[PDB]
């Protein structure tokens, strides 16, 4: 009665089967920019079905030995459909996300994923020079790696310096081999300021760390994948003029 | 009152209620807008073909749907509507040549042995309805000549013609229609003539108690409440009139009610009566692909 | 307002068309009315 | 709450823990021959408990590459308990049917079977003879089997020539070894007329057919048997005389 | 009216309720006393983080 759920976005449905919550960020729904603290005077476009849908990453494969890896947003959605068109046409970007990701096993596996979302997820340049002119910076395809997903180097860190164990004061969720097979967040849209752009900043990041490294025994499906899939929601761009990729 | 198990259940053993109620419906069903609805618990998507039951996801419940009062038509799907349509059924070679000393034709009324109308009235099992019959009535070359003919009905049990002017044709409790060769084709109207209360296409048992064999058993499934007589022809005529001719004979199927659907047949006919085929010719209902992922 | 002009039913045309469904034994031909949006199990 | 379900005609009963619902066929309970429908004037006899039970035929054994079976009725019931006896005491009879078909299998095990009716199940032979004098028709004993059940030649025609596929048209259940282990459907009196012979004519016929091939690794259960029992509702039989077998 | 799911959306998308609402406190929470409960079906210990 509560494991199975059914979401709904534009033309997109999603189904479960063991999942068991859906995670409001922050107790906040997405919504539209009010006019009281809107500063852009022209008028925005809101399609609400064209980009307002599930779309799908690749497959990660997760492996004895993996290390975790992380998402931006909108990052990933800045090629792919009408989103990657509006978003490359307009300057002013705004929208609350709902994330899904699922990685099922049989009941003789076992595992725990960590799936959380960190607002301004700024990376950090692993090394120990401490002048300011010769020390080392997250090169651009580490730091906004696309559709593709980068991968952690040392999770307990974060990549950020900060450690993992507080990071569940995030909106987060676990994926628990032997409960759940797919955790969803639904997140509103995180940011100092009404708009902003959709290809300079991204919002946030989604961080899937493999706590409990997957274990089974021989014979068993090795190949266990987990797929990531996001829906852009209460979407608004503004500030129309030709395409920029980046 | 003394005993009451016998009245506890014969007053409880009346019409139980089985609440399918239908309702009138004129036009194809429109739709209602719906919006995205982020909800646990409540999945319109997960079925369960193992209840017997068909998936019961509309559209609204799926993907987020605009409204639409559709105004298209449901008239040309009704059963009624699908067999208003005049079919071939039989066809009649009368030589009445020289050579060729018999005068009349004899047609066992037997629809099932063009495959046309008998693939549509055997997708339901049992069906009651009345007929419209028709008799276009050419020569082999397909040209008309005035000679006067006379379709004689012979039901189950009165004597078949013994020849082209036999005492049979004096047709005075038989009906009988007279027509010339150069007019409209013939046209009579048939009711429900079955003993039964249904014609059935299927009839899976025997008409006749008794030890039934295993080599030759040419008795199974033939119902004798589908078989409605026989159709005789002539030329009205003391001696032969040298012409090859061929009736042939449609029927229309008006107020039918149908009953118990069936698959439709796939694989081709073999016999009128019997619905055999061969083992080893199966045609698949699906023409073959090359590969499975590769949708042409 | 269609006709017949003999005195037998069956010689009458299209007496009369009905629009009358009823899916819900073929399709839901069950005991226990399954919801639409619940759970069939 | 759903899952477990239990049966109870006569003296009998049928308790089932993993099947999940009833298949009313045709959405109409079995009931008696109202009097403006009947014809023989004399008054049927009902017994109502004698033979309304659950009788459990023989189990046919579920093979690697089986083909499926097919059973008529009521024919089955034609030479075992006060139904036989009625049925080959009598002419006219009519009888509603509740069939409940079980195989179970561990959660290890996978297959499918189709278990489904066939009002007129008139069978075919198979041959390609055409003129009607030598065309090979089945035997008796392939078209009315009996207790024993007969198997089929190529269940993907149901040996009538119409293909399995749209057989879904008819009262029709799916035994999923990995949700349900019994299916059962209730099946009113299908015939032209208000009484029929009981011994010369088969109402319908029952279908298993093994659509999903079982299959399983080492170790496991090999003899997975199938069966099925039968209970007769709202019975009436009439025209009494000398006992005929067929 | 003409065409309706453009409006049926509109007079929709108001301020969803996001009910999360604070109260003031003050000082810390105190406790109420609580027996032996040997029930059946109401677990506080078993979560699900
Ligand atoms: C003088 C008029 C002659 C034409 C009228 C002949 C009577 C027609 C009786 C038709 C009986 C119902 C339609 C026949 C159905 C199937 O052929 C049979 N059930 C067996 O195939």
């Amino acid at each position: 009665s509560d494991r199975v759920a059914q979401l709904t976005v534009g033309n997109s449905s999603i189904t479960t089967q063991e999942a068991a919550n859906i995670v409001l960020a922050y107790g906040e729904w997405p919504e539209y920019c009010p006019d009281t603290d809107a500063t852009a005077v022209d008028k925005p476009t809101r399609p609400d079905v064209s980009v307002n849908r599930f779309y799908t990453l690749d497959s990660k494969m997760w492996q004895e030995n993996s290390t975790g890896w992380y998402w931006k947003f909108p990052d990933v959605l800045n090629k792919t459909g009408v989103f990657g068109q509006n978003a490359q046409f307009h300057y002013l970007y705004r929208s609350g996300f709902c994330l899904h990701v699922q990685c099922n096993a049989s009941k003789f596996h076992q595992g725990a994923l960590l799936v959380a979302v960190i607002p301004e997820f700024v990376l950090a340049g692993r090394g120990s020079n401490t002048k300011p002119n010769e020390a080392p910076h997250p090169g651009f395809n580490t730091t906004f790696p696309g559709t593709a997903g980068a991968s952690f180097n040392d999770p307990y860190v974060l990549d950020s310096g900060v450690p993992l164990s507080q990071s569940l004061i995030y909106p987060h969720q676990w994926i628990n081999l032997r409960t759940n097979n797919c955790a969803t967040i639904i997140v509103p849209y995180i940011n100092a300021v009404p708009f902003d752009s959709a290809i300079n900043h991204s919002n946030f990041g989604l961080i899937v760390v493999p706590v409990s490294p997957l274990k089974y025994s021989s014979g068993a499906t090795t190949a266990i994948p987990i797929t990531v899939t996001i829906a852009p929601l209460n979407s608004e761009f503004g500030g129309l003029r030709q395409a920029v990729s980046q | 009152d003394p005993v009451e198990d016998i009245i506890h259940d014969a007053l409880s053993s009346t019409v139980r209620r089985a609440i399918t109620s239908g309702q009138d419906v004129n036009t194809a069903a429109g739709t209602a807008p719906s919006s995205h609805r982020l909800e646990t618990g409540r999945v319109p998507a997960l079925q369960a073909a193992e209840t017997g039951a068909t998936s019961n996801a509309t559209d609204e419940n799926m993907i987020e749907t605009r409204c639409v009062m559709n105004r298209n038509g449901v008239l040309e799907a009704t059963i009624s509507h699908f067999f208003s349509r005049s079919g071939l059924v039989g066809v009649v070679n009368l030589t009445d040549g020289g050579t060729d000393t018999t005068g009349y034709a004899v047609w066992d009324i037997d629809i099932m042995g063009f495959v046309q109308l008998r693939r549509k009235c055997e997708m339901f099992t049992y069906m009651r309805f009345n007929a419209e019959f028709t008799f276009v009535t050419t020569t082999e070359n397909g040209e008309a000549r005035p000679f006067m003919l006379q379709y004689m009905y012979v039901p189950p049990g009165a004597p078949k013609p013994t020849g082209r002017d036999a005492f049979q044709w004096q047709t005075a409790t038989n009906p009988s229609v007279f027509v010339k060769l150069t007019d409209p084709p013939a046209q009579v109207s048939v009711p429900f003539m079955s003993p039964a209360s249904a014609y059935q296409w299927f009839y899976d048992g025997y008409p006749t108690f008794g030890q039934h064999p295993e080599t030759s058993n040419t008795t199974y499934g033939q119902c004798p409440n589908n078989m409605m007589g026989t159709f005789a022809v002539r030329v009205v005529s003391r001696v032969a009139s040298q012409l090859k001719l061929q009736t042939r004979v449609y029927m229309k199927l008006k107020h039918v009610r149908a009953w118990i659907p069936r698959p439709i047949r796939s694989q081709p006919y073999l016999l009128k009566n019997f619905p055999n085929y061969d083992s080893s010719k199966i045609t698949y209902s699906a023409r073959d692909r090359a590969s499975i992922k590769q949708a042409n | 307002t269609n006709i017949n002009y003999y005195k037998d039913s069956y010689a009458a045309s299209a007496s009369r068309q009905d629009f009358t469904q009823d899916p819900k034994k073929f399709t839901q031909p069950v005991l226990d009315s399954i919801r639409e949006l619940s759970a069939p199990l």
